[PDB]
Parts: C-alpha cells; structure tokens; sequence
C-alpha cells in the first residue's frame, strides 16, 4: 500500500495497556498461581503467550473469569513474565532465570525461552 | 512518521 | 532497573491484537458510524483515542456493547483510523485527508491530527 | 534483545 507509519505507535499502545492494568481498568481475568492472584486483559495474555492463546480461543474457556495455572509454576516467575508482556522489559537475574525459563516454556513465550537459554549457556 |  | 528489552515485542503484540480483531476474537464492542458497524476491543480503542479513553473509564458507558458516534463522522475516515490503531499504518490520501483529520480530531488522536495538518500545509 |  501507500501508507505512512507512526514508529512509536505500538510502544505507546502497550504503555497505555499497562496503565489500564495498573489501575485495574477493563481487566477481565484473574490468573491464579499457587496462592497469588494476577489481574490481566485476556487479549494481551493471548497476544504474548501460546498457552493463553490456546486457552482463550477455546469455546468454553474463553468465558472463564478465573484461570488456575499448574501448581509447579512459581508466582514470581509469572509476575516477571506478566510485567514483560505489558512492557517488553524482562527482569532476568541469576536468582530468577531458572523459574523465568520454566514459566516461559509453560506459557509458550518462545523469545523469552531463547534469551534464557543463551544467558544460561554463557554462565 | 516514516515510509514503512 | 537491570531489565533487558525485546525490541519487536510491542509490534508483535499489536500484530496479534489485529489478528484477533480480523477473526472477531474477544471483541467486546461495536462502534456504529452512520449505517456502518465496526467490531473492536475496548482496551485497544482506549489505548489509541482520548475519546474512547474518556468513554470507557465512565462507570456507566464502560458496560455498553454498542457506541454510536456523532452523525457527522464519516465511516471511511473511521475505518482508516481503526486500521491505524491496530497496525500503526495510516492510509492517508488526497481524497480522504479531510475526513481522516476531522475523525482524528473527534477521536482525540493527537499524532494523526499533527501529520494531517503537516500534509495539508505542504499542499 | 537490548539494554534499554
Ligand atoms: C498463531 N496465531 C495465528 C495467533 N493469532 C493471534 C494471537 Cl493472539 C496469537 N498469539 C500467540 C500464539 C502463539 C505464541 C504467541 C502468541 C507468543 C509465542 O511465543 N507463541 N497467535
Ligand atoms: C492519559 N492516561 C493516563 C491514559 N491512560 C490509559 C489510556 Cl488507555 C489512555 N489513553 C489515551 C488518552 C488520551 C489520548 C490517547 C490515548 C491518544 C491521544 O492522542 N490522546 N490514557
Ligand atoms: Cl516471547
Ligand atoms: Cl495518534
């Protein structure tokens, strides 16, 4: 086409979606990880995760307001990944990298799994 | 704005 | 912080949100413009437009499944702007620039209004 | 991936 493009548009959209999440505006699901609860937007979860994409395209699960993750999933690993989904920023540290990689493999977040594998190989 |  | 960042993350999120829109997945509102109907995600509309942001943060309007725009709004101008919201790409042409600018002013999309003003000043 |  003959379109023009606004370079910062996608980043600005994601920043506003994170602002809505922080104020709990139009969040439509709670993700339960052990005792911890995380409110989010189903569309953002689907856009970032192969697992959530499969869950919310399912004719029955698409209507659930609560999703319980596998008990092996670490709440901190999930929190770091949920923050990444809404910001593009990953808080990857020596103390959390194993929990982050395991959670990203479960959530099917291919790019996160790739950077975790590379950071582990380097050490 | 750019030409994509 | 000591975060790492995935450059293409915001663009990839927006691409997936557009894929959901095209398949009509988890759309929660219909925007009526004259006779024309446009299905969308409230969160994406809010993230892109000062007008939708005001509408869906309103305790009563946040629950509406149908929003009717002012009858002066041109459906083609709206369609071009809705496509921009989900792609960062604006189909700005000599034949639509006046309708696009008027719709962007009404929707409160400051960056679109700015490029329309500059393109008009050049001609 | 980059250092932001
Ligand atoms: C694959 N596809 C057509 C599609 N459409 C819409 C959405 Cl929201 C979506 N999201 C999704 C699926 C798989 C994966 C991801 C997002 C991230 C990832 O690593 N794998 N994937
Ligand atoms: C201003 N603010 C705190 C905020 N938080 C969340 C959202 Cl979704 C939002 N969106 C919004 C508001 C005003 C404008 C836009 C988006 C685009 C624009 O040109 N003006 N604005
Ligand atoms: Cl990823
Ligand atoms: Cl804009």
């Amino acid at each position: 086409d003959s379109c023009i493009q606004f370079t910062r548009h996608a980043s600005d959209v994601l920043l506003n979606l994170n602002r809505l999440r922080s104020r709990d505006i139009l969040t439509d699901v709670v993700i339960v990880v052990s005792r911890e609860q995380f409110r989010a937007h189903k569309t953002v979860l689907m856009a970032c995760s192969g697992l959530f994409y499969s869950i919310f395209t399912d004719q029955l699960k698409c209507n659930l307001s609560v999703i319980n993750l596998d008990p092996e999933i670490n709440p901190e690993g999930f929190c770091i990944l949920l923050d990444f989904m809404y910001t593009s920023r990953l808080n990857l540290r020596e103390g959390n990298i194993m929990a982050v990689m395991a959670t990203a493999m479960y959530l099917q977040m291919e790019h996160v799994v790739d950077t975790c594998r590379k950071f582990i190989k380097a050490s | 704005w750019v030409i994509p």
